[PDB]
């Protein structure tokens, strides 16, 4: 269950406000949003599997 | 819509312009010859290449 075992953390870092890369084209940003990787939540949220 | 008429408001010609050319929601694609760096917009270039 640890953050730094999750095989989501690389495609998680890419998909984060933090990150310039989504910052520059605005369709980023949602790329990542409709591939269940929402970069407005916070990490753990952002990588968690749902009910 | 039939006609359109002037309604001269300079403030709300500037938040539009910044809205639909300037700055839109979704730009259209990046031009990518020789010549051009990639950019897809203004909002873009002085935010990341500011000189």
């Amino acid at each position: 269950e640890d953050v730094r075992k999750n095989r989501l953390k690389p495609l998680a870092t890419y998909c984060s406000v933090n990150n310039p890369e989504i910052s520059f084209k605005v369709t980023n940003e949602m790329q990542c949003r409709e591939n269940s990787i929402d970069p407005t939540k916070p990490l753990a949220e952002r990588m968690k599997i749902e009910n | 819509c039939s006609i359109i008429k002037g309604t001269g408001n300079f403030d709300k010609c500037v938040s539009q312009v910044e809205s639909i050319l300037v700055a839109p929601k979704l730009p259209l694609p990046a031009n990518i010859e020789a010549a051009s760096s990639g950019f897809e917009s203004v909002d873009q270039v002085f935010r990341f290449a500011s000189s």
